[PDB]
């Protein structure tokens, strides 16, 4: 009874979606931190080849001009979720002349991830981190293949997910600043990855209230790493 | 056994066990009896209280299909609710296409053919319900019908559906039901319920009595037994 | 043969204040040369900061009001907040265009407060184009009210007169004077005057009688 | 009467197991073990000890008397990745 | 074990096991308690944390101005029934211009959940809805189940270890009809504290209380306004 | 009820409520629930039993355990 | 029970007398049997 | 154990039927491709004519539009559907939007068409991998690649087919950060890369270049024989 999305267990819960949670584990790590000054975000690349072009590997995509994103797990299912998440923020501005809030973005995203066998296919294999600054300030959210949606203050997913969480709960507090949280995030990264941390293994993305631009760092990132 | 998975397959001796399995699921439900006098039909349902938090009149098994037609279901209660809405919808189209009340002989045929259709395909299962149909008219008198999960539907003078299907009809047939009035029937239905295992190995119960006939002028409603409480006063005197 | 449209009359007035908004309308419902009732206001409290007025064909006014009130609830449980004044005007423009080839015969004016606490008046057409204005007058007596408010509110064609902003008390007597002069020359206007005042403390109402002929 | 079953240690179990089977061997005094417990997802206590024995065997392939970090990283590929996966490692580009 | 695969397949004992397994998904969720007086119906739920610093998952959600529901079970079947619930509430406002009677809205749910418990191709809805409402004849407390049965009741507790909450409700149900909201709410949340392990306490960050009244619209209080309700309480007798 | 004669049972336990959740057991597994429930209360040093103490003793017979399964809110 | 045979009687319970160990191979079955032979202070019988 | 379905997961989170489609790519002839300063180049190996057939119907290199090329692997049947479909999209894009089609747009169409073709049961996925090379998007040379899972991706030098691991390891020690100007030098890099063929017969190489302004220029087995001669001229310095 463990090969069907249309079949329960004697105890409870799928396994099917439980197996879809396991597909996240073989991804890459990603850390996002919510701070009152804004939301920073970090990820690991895992570049395989030197001939492999680096900017064709995306981990941070721009959903909207005040909302970033992060992903892990299956790359093939991720590009489907990013597509409508750009469209649903665009349909909302067309009919309301306003920016869709960061919480209500994922409401539209979770409404299709819970449609895998509930029409009249398989569940997805990708967890997502959504950071953005809406009218309620900076926000940071999290979802899963099971459509379970929640708000987090600082979250780390992918591979090395549980090992990051124990060290990440140690140093977080409410009165952080943005420039402190950036250098606090990649102390965790060089302790959980196996290669030496340089300017080519990671990439950053921030968002601020008055600086809704710049969900990326372009070589400034070399200044942060050299002062670790 | 083995060839008993689908409802569209035959046994090597020639019967469908999926219909046979759903019949004895009705057997585990509590006893609901039905009886008709010369000028009416009187229903009666033994219904047990779940624990204590039941709120005295919830999830009843005495439905109301038409102005003069009601049900006395027993078995899976949720499956009977969907089946009752079919009979509500079937009697409405007969009104809109012919302009008068549905005859009970024609109503039971339309329902039993609908129950029959769920015993043929492998996509759906047979129902797990059995029920009663009672009505009264001035051009037709009183009738009382009976539908199994297989779809066999024909008329009785008295019946029982539940655990004590045999144990109730033993003492139904010792009544002179051909000439009694359905006010004297109501005090006689209540003792048939209380003889056979009301709260002996069970915890508690509550009696429901539905009611249709000449005194209601064709209407179907619950008894005013709340008034004067005479069913329990007359049946609890049969302790010895 | 059957014709699907008829004219019912009505007159709607809105004035955007500095920190307030005033919506006024008459309560006369007529058709042809008959009076259906003398008590039928055109004001509709959508939210605690937004009042809409609907003139024209009355059957479309009852329909379009209930569509907007349904979508207010559909916005809220999807977003955990209420709509703004400008969000309703953006939503209404898509609803009016959605029946482009069978149009609503309704003139619409939305008045209320923005997110800064100032007045805002949006005017409409039966197909769905809109703009933000300071004062508009829609309905059957629309031509009899726009030139006078250009003199008093907009200070047009005046010389040697300072531009003092309109206070609340001065704006009340300007509304009470234009409907007396409009009910004299127009036949689709009279029998009452419902006035709704939208401020930061809620919505007030006030009724002034007119001539009953 | 009692059905005690044994399962695989999640992460905190394995990080304790590496500190048992590698405390009595000449290693570099600055390495971390939590990175090693990542790379053994579905592994037993016997497989963890086989990694600890194999990493010292690479030190005798070279001429050393202490174990480095890359000694253990090659030992994980020797024990697990040489038998657990061969299609998912080169043709990996579905997951990053 | 071969009969334990589909919803269509009956058993030689006459019991479909797939409906019997969807009851087990209700016991995975946390406990929640609903009750009512003559005038006021209050349902109280219990939040559960995911991590040490994520937000707690919400349980009570607004539906209409006179209807609010609780939840226990799958979150996939939760919002799928909510979107069916909100659509039916505004259709009676758009057509009949009246609010729905609460007793006949739940009959639409039992017709909704009956089809995926008979036809192949869709599992039953693993869900534990508690319903409070106001028709013209006072408050109501309803529960549902994945076997598509709906039970009218005056007090009910479902979820994890909710049997200990039922024992508190049975020996205090005589007191519920007369008392008002200052103690009727804290009659209810004295029942949640037996569904807890005996070392931690019901704090302000893990509980939600929703009140709908005869003259009161359905209002959800959480994490800031629970403090006027948690005042004036005794501790557990330890 | 027979094998629980020799212990400190708090009198809010209905054995009919236990027969709701216990199914397809023989007589010896019913004895095994009664033995294991006495030791679960011994873990935290409890002095009497409860209905919750039996429910964990039921899952121990077929050797089950429960987590936060993150589907169930 | 071999070191405190009191709290079982002084509460009114009996200890179990048979324990099976099951699971994947190489998980630690023999270790738990090998370690209780160290700290037993009693008769212990391996059976081939 | 459990695969036999494209919708089921493994207990450790895998799609084996998707992973088995990549195993069918390794039965194909190798094809390499690099980008340069102005001239992009791609070559294929393993012609192996069989003495009795016409060789103009066994072509592995086709053009989708006027300034984009195509090289593939896998099995020949599934490539013909993807090629014929991509010619329609790179022509219908020009009708709806009057620009020429960029090299990035056509690779997202091939990947997304292979994406939804993996999700539904009873649809066997494409067992091909493709190389899209085009210096079309405003004078900029680019080359991408595909995958049977449906992941379009960009490299700077690529190898596929039966023996891609040796060639991709060869080019990492050979592709200089010094950009290969004097584009016959860049063509000689491919012939040196294709010199590590499965048999290296010399006359089994079909190199096709593009000077980013003209059309496709299929090389003849007399100009390519001249480039094979100068590769042996540089090999004389070993003694
Ligand atoms: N939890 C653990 N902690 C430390 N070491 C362990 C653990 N589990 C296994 N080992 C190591 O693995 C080795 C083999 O384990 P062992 O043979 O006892 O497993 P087993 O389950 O008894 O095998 P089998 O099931 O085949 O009898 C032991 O020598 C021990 O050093
Ligand atoms: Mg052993």
């Amino acid at each position: 009874y463990d090969r069907g999305v249309n079949t329960f267990s004697p105890e409870g819960r799928l396994f099917q979606v439980e197996y879809a949670i396991e597909a996240i584990k073989l991804g890459s790590t990603a850390i996002g931190i919510q701070t009152s000054e804004g939301v920073c975000l970090a990820v690991e690349k895992r570049i395989t080849s030197p001939l492999m072009e680096p900017s064709s590997i995306e981990k941070i995509v721009e959903i909207d001009a005040h909302i970033g994103c992060a992903m892990s797990g299956l790359i093939a299912d991720a590009k489907t979720l990013i597509d409508k998440a750009r469209v649903e923020t665009q349909n909302h501005w067309f009919t309301y002349n306003e920016t869709m809030t960061v919480e209500s973005v994922t409401q539209a995203v979770s409404n299709l991830a819970l449609q895998f066998g509930e029409e009249d296919s398989r569940p997805f294999g990708v967890a997502l981190l959504f950071g953005g600054v809406d009218e309620k300030g900076p926000q940071l959210f999290h979802m899963d293949p099971s459509g379970t949606f929640v708000q987090c203050d600082a979250r780390a997913i992918g591979s090395a997910s549980e090992g990051a969480q124990s060290s990440l709960q140690e140093v977080y507090h409410k009165s952080m600043t943005l420039k402190e949280a950036i250098k606090s995030s990649l102390i965790i990264l060089k302790q959980v990855m196996e290669e030496k941390l340089n300017a080519t293994n990671i990439e950053l993305a921030t968002v601020q209230p008055g600086q809704n631009f710049h969900m990326f760092t372009k070589e400034e990132l070399e200044e942060v790493i050299k002062d670790i | 056994t083995g060839y008993d998975l689908s409802a569209s397959t035959f046994s090597p001796d020639g019967r469908v066990f999926q219909v046979e399995y759903a019949m004895k699921a009705v057997e585990n439900s509590s006893t609901a009896i039905g009886i008709r006098c010369k000028d009416g039909v009187v229903f009666g349902v033994e219904k047990l209280v779940l624990s204590k938090l039941y709120e005295e009149g919830s999830n009843k098994r005495l439905f109301n299909v038409d102005r003069h037609v009601g049900m006395a279901v027993a078995g899976l209660l949720a499956d009977a609710r969907s089946l009752a809405d079919i009979a509500r919808e079937e009697a409405s189209n007969f009104r809109s296409n012919f302009g008068y009340n549905i005859p009970l002989k024609h109503l039971a045929d339309r329902v039993a053919m609908y129950v029959h259709a769920y015993t043929l395909y492998s996509a759906v299962r047979p129902f797990g319900c059995s029920f009663m149909l009672g009505s009264y008219s001035v051009n037709d008198g009183a009738q009382l019908y009976m539908i199994d999960p297989s779809g066999v539907s024909y008329g009785y003078w008295g019946c029982a559906i539940g655990k004590a299907r045999q144990a109730a009809k033993t003492e139904i047939e010792k009544l002179q039901m051909k000439e009694m009035t359905c006010r004297d029937i109501v005090k006689e239905v209540a003792k048939i319920i209380y003889i056979v295992h009301d709260e002996v190995k069970d915890k508690a119960f509550e009696l429901e009595l539905s009611w249709v006939g000449e005194l209601t002028n064709g209407r179907h409603e619950i008894v005013p037994k709340d008034i004067r409480e005479e069913a329990e006063k007359y049946a609890k005197e049969s302790l010895k | 043969r059957f014709s699907p449209y008829v004219f019912n009359g009505g007159t709607i007035l809105a004035i955007a204040g500095e920190d307030f908004a005033i919506v006024a309308s008459d309560t006369r419902l007529s058709e042809g040369f008959s009076i259906h009732t003398r008590d039928s206001p055109k004001c509709y409290k959508l939210t605690d900061k937004t009042v809409i007025g609907c003139s024209g064909f009355h059957g479309d006014c009852l329909t379009l009001t209930k569509i907007i009130e349904a979508r207010l609830k559909m916005y809220k449980h999807s977003n955990n907040k209420a709509m703004t004044t400008g969000a309703i005007a953006a939503m209404l423009s898509t609803i009016l265009y959605s029946r482009r080839f069978f149009p609503y015969y309704v003139y619409n004016i939305i008045g209320g407060l923005d997110e800064e606490g100032k007045g805002a008046v949006y005017s409409f057409d039966p197909v769905g184009s809109y703009q933000r204005d300071s004062f508009k007058a829609g309905g059957s007596a629309s031509a009899m009210l726009q030139p006078l408010l250009d003199n008093q509110v907009g200070f047009k064609n005046m010389q040697n007169v300072e531009h003092v902003p309109l206070s609340l008390d001065r704006a009340m007597r300007l509304v009470k004077d234009v409907f007396i002069s409009a009910a004299e020359r127009d036949v689709y206007t009279g029998d009452a005057l419902r006035i709704c005042i939208v401020t930061k403390e809620g919505i007030r109402e006030e009724t002034v009688s007119l001539r009953k002929d | 009467d009692r059905k005690i079953e044994f399962s695989l240690p999640d992460l905190e179990g394995r990080t304790h197991i590496f500190k048992i089977h590698a405390r009595s061997m000449s290693v570099e005094r600055d390495i971390r073990f939590e990175l090693l417990a990542r790379l053994c997802p579905n592994s037993t206590g016997a497989e963890i000890r086989s990694v600890c024995t194999e990493a010292g065997m690479f030190a005798i392939r070279a001429r050393r008397k202490i174990a480095t970090e890359k000694d253990f990283l090659e030992a994980v590929n020797k024990v697990i990745k040489s038998y657990a996966k061969f299609s998912a490692t080169p043709r990996y580009m579905t997951y990053n | 074990n071969q009969y334990d695969n589909d919803v269509t397949v009956w058993s030689p004992q006459g019991r479909i096991h797939q409906i019997e397994y969807a009851m087990e998904a209700v016991k995975q969720g946390s406990a929640t308690v609903g009750l009512k007086s003559k005038t006021h119906a209050v349902l109280v739920a219990l939040k559960r944390a995911q991590s040490e610093l994520a937000a707690h998952q919400k349980k009570i959600l607004h539906v209409d101005n006179h209807i609010g529901i609780s939840i226990a079970g799958l979150t996939a079947d939760a919002r799928l029934l909510c979107n069916f619930m909100r659509q039916e509430c505004l259709d009676s406002r758009f057509v009949f211009d009246r609010p729905l009677p609460v007793s006949r809205l739940v009959s639409l749910i039992g017709s909704k959940t009956q089809i995926p418990t008979q036809r192949y191709g869709r599992r039953p809805y693993g869900v534990g809805l508690l319903i409070a409402g106001y028709d013209d004849m006072g408050p109501h407390i309803f529960q549902t189940c994945p076997s598509a049965n709906y039970f009218d009741c005056r007090a009910m507790s479902i979820g994890a270890r909710s049997q200990s909450a039922r024992t508190y409700l049975e020996r205090h149900m005589s007191e519920f009809m007369e008392c008002n909201l200052n103690e009727l709410v804290k009659h209810g949340l004295r029942a949640l504290r037996e569904t807890l392990p005996a070392e931690q306490d019901l704090t302000t960050k893990n509980v939600s209380i929703g009140i709908v009244g005869k003259d009161l619209e359905f209002t959800i209080y959480d994490d800031d306004d629970v403090s006027p309700f948690l005042e004036g309480l005794e501790e557990r007798p330890q | 009820q027979i094998h629980s004669r020799k212990m400190n049972v708090s009198p809010d336990v209905n054995y009919e409520e236990l027969a709701r959740c216990t199914d397809d057991f023989n007589g010896a597994q019913c004895k095994a629930v009664c033995v294991e429930a006495g030791m679960i209360a011994l873990r935290r040093g409890a002095t009497e039993l409860t209905h919750e103490d039996y429910m964990e003793g039921i899952l121990e017979v077929q050797a089950k355990k429960k987590a936060n399964l993150q589907y169930y809110a | 029970p071999l070191l405190h045979p009191e709290r079982f009687v002084n509460l009114g319970i009996e200890p179990p007398k048979g324990v099976l160990l099951f699971g994947p191979p190489g998980t630690g079955k023999t270790l738990c049997a090998r370690a209780v032979a160290n700290r037993t202070d009693a008769c212990f019988i391996r059976v081939i | 154990s459990y695969d036999r379905a494209i919708t089921v997961f493994s207990p450790d989170g895998h799609l084996f039927q998707v992973e088995y489609a990549q195993e069918a790519v390794k039965k194909g002839s190798t094809a390499v491709g690099v980008r340069g300063r102005d001239i992009v180049v791609l070559g294929v190996e393993k012609k192996s004519v069989a003495k009795l057939q016409d060789e103009r119907t066994v072509r592995k290199i086709c053009a989708l539009d006027d300034n984009v090329c195509m090289a593939f692997a896998g099995l020949t049947a599934d490539a013909r559907i993807v090629i014929n479909r991509a010619r329609v999209e790179c022509q219908s894009h020009r009708l709806t939007v009057e620009d020429p089609v960029t090299v990035e747009y056509i690779t997202r169409y091939i990947a997304s068409l292979k994406q939804r073709y993996t999700q539904s049961n009873g649809r066997r996925p494409f067992g091909i991998s493709a190389l899209i090379v085009g210096f079309d998007f405003d004078g900029t040379p680019r080359l991408y690649q595909t995958d049977p899972s449906g992941t379009y991706h960009a490299w700077k030098a690529n190898a596929i087919g039966r023996g891609a691991k040796s060639v991709r390891e060869f080019l990492e020690k050979n592709y200089t950060d010094e950009a290969i100007e004097t584009d016959d030098l860049t063509i000689k890099l491919v012939i040196k890369a294709l010199l590590e063929v499965v048999q290296s017969g010399g006359k089994n190489i079909e190199l096709a270049v593009m000077r980013r302004d003209q059309s496709l220029k299929i090389l003849n087995p007399e100009e390519i024989e001249k480039y094979v001669a100068e590769i042996e001229k540089e090999k004389e310095e070993n003694e």
